[PDB]
């Protein structure tokens, strides 16, 4: 309901609608193709996406504005991922403001990278082309795979037919656990 | 319990400066005599004129009610389509 | 509409920091009727002494000197302790004493006490000045009200909040008098482009341009209707209130040259509006509430007379640093920022020529320093 | 403390009266404020003044390495795409001197056009007003500017300079000093070194308008000077109160 | 609060309760052995002996209040006695009073007519006499500002 | 009648709503010595859920069954350990030890 000044939405969070769909369909199209969408839910990444286009078209005002505050001013259930997914979606825009030479030098983060979201969705293409040069997989797998899959030993010893006795009897349940268990189950 | 949608009662019962306002948008033409007549003897002339020199201008020794009044920001040319403040260039 | 049903005596709400809602007149009323007054005449004393006294014992309840003529002589200056005080076994005396060290490291001999010598003049101010009429001389159980005010933003919210000046007002005066009372800067604050005509004297000020004002204490709004040019904002107001269910009720309008303080339903303590020239907001703190003495003004005419006055720092001019600032300058290439400030003959000698030609394209306007009434 | 009893804040409806007194210009004392610039709030406008050039730079370059991609992806002709491929590499050289050349040169003259309202809404949070970016950038934040103080070698000189000019310019004077510095600072080292214009000597006509000022505002026995020079144009604080102060 | 003055009239108040119960006697060895009417003047800027009296009054008025025995509560009260008669302040600094303590003064004054604990409806009614009430709604002054 | 005993819920935006999957399982991780004495409970009595789960009040057997099957994927050797050791079934001194784990978590939940 950011399109139409309601009486408990101020104007200050009232943002066009043309620009900010666009902003978050470029931004999705980024996740898209970025590996952001793939094997997880969609809608947290629509969510991340739309809060961050909401935030770069007036980034002074909603440098505060958290994403709990975003979802209470919006009457929108938040999803519980929609958080790593914006914080994934804005490692990536890091990323590309390393790729670029201004960004780089001024030394963005997580929290100043706001401003600059629309710029780096200028020149996108060569941005994520060189940011792949330099895939994207879940955090517990990019933990320096050093031993990927490792090989179990083979173990095809069958002997003849079986082992032994032993393991029977020590399989085969004592007359006094049966009673222990018996008195237990009384 | 048009801009001409208030009646006399229905001014009257708003504050001089409105009401000054919205005479000199709906005349856009009258001498200061017949403002006073039509306001009433009981307001202060001095009054009326702060009221009227704030939405008009002097010309000739009539008042004359100023641009912007008529054609507010948002506004534009009926004919034409082009911005207020073209319209309020040529009235000025 | 009548006032809100509650005890004349103030019960308190919260901790030491206000108490709940009450009437003024009533309490006034209840005041003076539980006591006689009758003293607030400066007549002690400037002979037959002794029948006088008996005959008032008489009256009183023991009629026996027996223990009278003992106690007034006890109660004597005679046999009371100029002297150095120390050669006593004390406690508030050391830090006297430390005081005292501390004053002599460095505070040299009896000065810098500048808010201490306002508050000792201001309270002077009141004692003992008669009217110059007869006919204006304060009644006896008058309610004197204090009333601190909070309109501007420009001091220390660090040093515990000493925003602006405290007041003192009349019970049975009309609102009105306290309205033109306060001495807002905004009021001689004066609007206006005259960069072309800087000779121009600047003519209607806000105060005389925007008389809209109005009070505004526990949901009743007071408009003054004095004026044929006063809006009411509190249509507006009551507009936004009622346009949702914000859980605000209904509020009532009243005038405010009929309504006295005495009718008013206040809280001692608590935040009430004073809001005019469409923003300019006061935050009033209505504080005590007491009576008319002896020792305070006797004159009607003259009571709304400050307790306190907030010393406020004027706006230098930024070129010659030494006279205060009297114009504003914007989108200025000769001045050296945006939000500059020049005096008259520097602004004169800067941005005009020997003929007085405007040199160079601004913005100019009259600079009210906040610092005019004192 | 609060100063919202009335209007919390979440709906402060816009009255008449208010629209009244922002249309008319009446700017009392709210926005003319002025906060002292911080260390981290100079790195930040010199940080973003450079990257607005290089961004504004390197546009265009960009645009134009993007139309050589579209050509190469477009055109399947191989004798031209020998030329496409040589004026994309001069375009990635272009770049790469672009990016080389020293953080010295990119910073821009003293009067250069740039985007303030943009820098200061994106970087400053609004908080520094645009006009008052442009005087800081062009007055206070040039490396060409002499931070060394005056070497009692400029006073004289403009002392002379500025009675010909009469003050009535801006730029004549610092320029006529030749020290390579700001206006604003020769001018007010210069007013600061000098003495007041000394208007008269003990006039009796003045004399007994500060004694009606000291019996109609002054409380106690502090005297308020600074009202006493306010309503006196000439005058110094020091001499005034070791003069006024007897006799 | 003044700090040295609260514990000042904490230990006159803990002295009037081993003292007799309301005899002046035992009041006027007081005022000569320790002399409860320590300092009023000395040697200080005008405006801070002056709001030393005040707080020293409203601070003793404050104490004075209902619940304490017939030691402590004529102890206080007439600690403030004391310091009203021996004003060496220019100003007669009044004791700061509430509202109902009016009435409650009343309704001792009332226990005083039904009782013989005498001298000190006396006093009490020579302090009347002086003029020194001046009654508040606070025994401070508050706002909320802090 | 309802006098005032609920209160209204500002919920269900008519938009649209997403979806949960997870809704009340929520288990509770072990500790060092729990797991010690679930070692040591494996050993008395085998594999037979409902005896473990009878003898653990405060621990469900789906969690019981769950912290099983995790032993088996990760630890096998502790396991085997485990089935080659025997203990005789205690009640009287089990009832000690799981008070001696009631008080354990008393103190863990005072820290």
């Amino acid at each position: 309901k950011l399109f139409q000044a309601s009486p408990s939405v101020p104007a200050k969070y009232v943002e066009d609608k043309e620009k900010m769909l666009s902003r978050t369909m470029q931004l999705v199209e980024l996740a898209n193709e970025t590996w952001l969408v793939t094997g997880r839910h969609p809608l947290p990444v629509i969510t991340a996406a739309t809060f961050l286009a909401w935030q770069s078209l007036q980034p002074a005002d909603r440098l505060s504005c958290s994403l709990a505050r975003f979802c209470k001013l919006a009457n929108v259930d938040l999803p519980y991922p929609a958080s790593s997914r914006l914080q994934e979606l804005l490692a990536v825009l890091l990323r590309m403001a390393e790729q670029l030479a201004w960004l780089r030098v001024l030394r963005l983060d997580k929290r100043s990278v706001v401003k600059h979201i629309g710029d780096l969705l200028q020149h996108r293409q060569s941005l994520v082309r060189s940011a792949f040069r330099d895939l994207l997989l879940p955090p517990c797998m990019l933990k320096s795979p050093k031993r990927i899959c490792p090989v179990p030993p083979v173990s095809t010893v069958t002997g003849d037919e079986n082992i032994s006795d032993s393991e029977i009897e020590q399989y085969l349940r004592t007359p006094q656990e049966v009673r222990d268990f018996q008195r237990a189950q009384a | 319990q048009p801009s001409n949608v208030l009646s006399m009662a229905q001014l009257r019962t708003l504050p001089l400066a409105d009401q000054i306002k919205i005479l000199m948008k709906n005349v856009k033409v009258m001498p200061f005599a017949n403002l006073m007549s039509l306001l009433g003897p009981s307001i202060d002339s001095v009054a009326v004129l702060r009221g009227i020199q704030k939405v008009a201008m002097l010309v000739q020794g009539n008042w004359v009610v100023k641009s912007d009044i008529l054609y507010p920001k948002d506004s534009s040319s009926p004919h034409s389509g082009v911005p207020a403040e073209v319209l309020c260039r040529g009235r000025d | 509409v009548s006032g809100s049903g509650g005890c004349n005596f103030p019960e308190y709400e919260l901790p030491e920091l206000n108490t709940r809602a009450f009437h003024v007149g009533a309490f006034g009323e209840l005041w003076r009727g539980r006591l006689r007054g009758a003293g607030d005449l400066s007549l002690r004393e400037p002979a037959a002494d002794s029948d006088r006294e008996d005959a008032a014992v008489a009256r009183d309840l023991d009629c026996s000197l027996e223990a009278a003529a003992e106690l007034r002589a006890v109660c004597g200056l005679d046999k009371l302790k100029e002297v150095i005080p120390e050669n006593t076994d004390l406690v508030t005396l050391g830090v006297r004493k430390r005081f005292l060290e501390h004053r002599e490291e460095t505070i040299t001999i009896d000065r810098a006490c500048r808010q201490e010598t306002f508050v000792y003049e201001m309270e002077s101010h009141a004692i003992g000045k008669k009217p110059e009429n007869s006919a204006d001389m304060i009644e006896e159980g008058e309610l004197i009200l204090s009333v601190n005010i909070l309109y501007p933003v420009i001091f220390h919210k660090h040093k515990e909040h000493k925003p602006y000046q405290t007041m003192l007002v009349l019970g049975s005066q009309k609102l009105t008098q306290l309205r033109d009372s306060i001495r807002c800067v905004s009021d001689l604050q004066i609007g206006g482009e005259f960069s072309n005509t800087p000779d121009q004297a600047p003519e209607h000020i806000s105060k005389d341009l925007y008389k809209s004002a109005f009070f505004y204490f526990e949901g009743t709004f007071y408009n003054d209707k004095r004026y044929p040019e006063c809006r009411d904002l509190s249509r507006t107001i009551i507009e936004w209130s009622e346009s949702h269910d914000r859980g605000y009720g209904k509020f009532q309008t009243a005038r405010m040259e009929d309504f006295t303080f005495n009718d008013l339903c206040i809280k001692l303590g608590f935040p009430y509006l004073y809001c005019h020239q469409g923003d300019c907001e006061h935050v009033i703190v209505i504080t005590d509430i007491r009576l008319v003495h002896h020792d305070d003004c006797l004159d009607r005419t003259l009571y709304p007379l400050l307790i306190k006055k907030h010393w406020l720092w004027t706006r230098k001019c930024f070129v010659c640093k030494m006279y205060t600032a009297r114009w504003v300058t914007n989108n200025d290439s000769f001045a050296p920022e945006d939000p500059c400030f020049f005096c008259d003959v520097c602004f004169r000698m800067l941005h005009y020529d020997s003929e007085g030609n405007k040199l160079g394209e601004f913005l100019a306007y009259p600079y009210v320093d906040p610092g005019t009434f004192n | 403390p609060y100063f919202k009893d009335k209007v919390t804040g979440v709906g402060p409806p816009a009255n008449e009266d208010t629209r009244e007194k922002a249309a008319q210009g009446i700017k009392a004392f709210e926005e003319l404020l002025v906060t002292k610039w911080k260390n981290w709030e100079k790195a930040l406008l010199r940080k973003s003044v450079v990257s607005d050039r290089l961004q504004r730079l390197l546009q265009p370059k960009l645009l134009k390495l993007e139309y050589l991609h579209q050509k190469q992806s477009k055109v399947s002709s191989e004798l031209e795409r020998q030329a496409l491929e040589k004026q994309g590499r001069e375009a990635e050289k272009e770049i790469q001197d672009i990016n080389q050349l020293p953080e010295e040169a990119l910073l821009g003259n003293r009067l250069d056009s740039h985007d303030w309202e943009k820098i200061s809404n994106i970087n400053f949070e609004g908080s520094r007003s645009a006009e008052e970016i442009r005087k800081f950038w062009q007055n206070s934040e040039h490396p060409s500017i002499n931070k060394q103080e005056w070497s009692r070698e400029e006073e004289e000189r403009l002392q002379a300079i500025a009675a010909a000019h009469g003050h009535l310019e801006w730029q004549k004077i610092a320029e006529e000093l030749g020290t390579s510095r700001s206006a604003f600072q020769c001018l007010q080292k210069f007013q600061q070194h000098n003495k007041a214009l000394k208007r008269k000597e003990w006039t009796e006509e003045e004399d007994r308008m500060l004694t009606q000022l000291v019996q109609e505002m002054r409380v106690g026995s502090h005297i308020p000077y600074r009202r006493i020079v306010y309503y006196m144009e000439g005058r110094d604080s020091m001499q005034l109160i070791y003069r006024w102060t007897k006799s | 609060t003044p700090p040295g003055l609260q514990t000042d009239c904490e230990a006159l108040l803990s002295r009037f309760q081993e003292t007799d119960s309301v005899r002046f006697e035992d009041f006027t060895e007081l005022w000569r052995n320790m002399k409860f009417g320590t300092i009023f003047c000395g040697r200080m800027r005008n405006l801070e002996k002056n709001m030393f009296t005040k707080e020293a009054l409203a601070l003793a008025w404050r104490y004075f209040l209902p619940p304490y025995t017939f030691q402590i509560r004529v102890g206080a009260l007439y600690l403030l006695y004391g310091l009203y008669n021996t004003q060496l302040c220019q100003p007669k600094q009044k004791i700061r009073v509430a509202l109902k303590d009016w009435d409650e003064v009343l309704k001792f004054q009332q226990d005083l007519v039904n009782a013989q604990h005498f001298d000190a409806a006396y006093i009490f009614r020579k302090l009347r006499l002086d003029r020194a009430f001046h009654f508040t709604a606070m025994p401070k002054l508050l706002s909320y500002r802090m | 009648c309802v006098v005032e005993e609920n209160d209204p819920i500002f919920e269900r935006g008519s938009t649209t709503t997403y979806s949960s999957f997870r809704k009340n399982y929520y288990s509770k991780p072990w500790s060092n010595k729990e797991t010690d004495m679930f070692f040591l409970a494996i050993s008395m009595v085998g594999t037979d859920f409902s005896m473990i789960g009878q003898l653990f009040p405060h621990r469900a057997r789906i969690e019981i069954k769950n912290k099983f099957k995790r032993e088996e994927k990760t630890n096998g050797w502790r396991i085997d350990k485990a089935f080659q050791e025997k203990r005789p079934f205690d009640f009287d001194f089990f009832a000690h030890l799981l008070q001696k784990v009631l008080a354990e978590e008393e103190k863990r939940k005072q820290k």
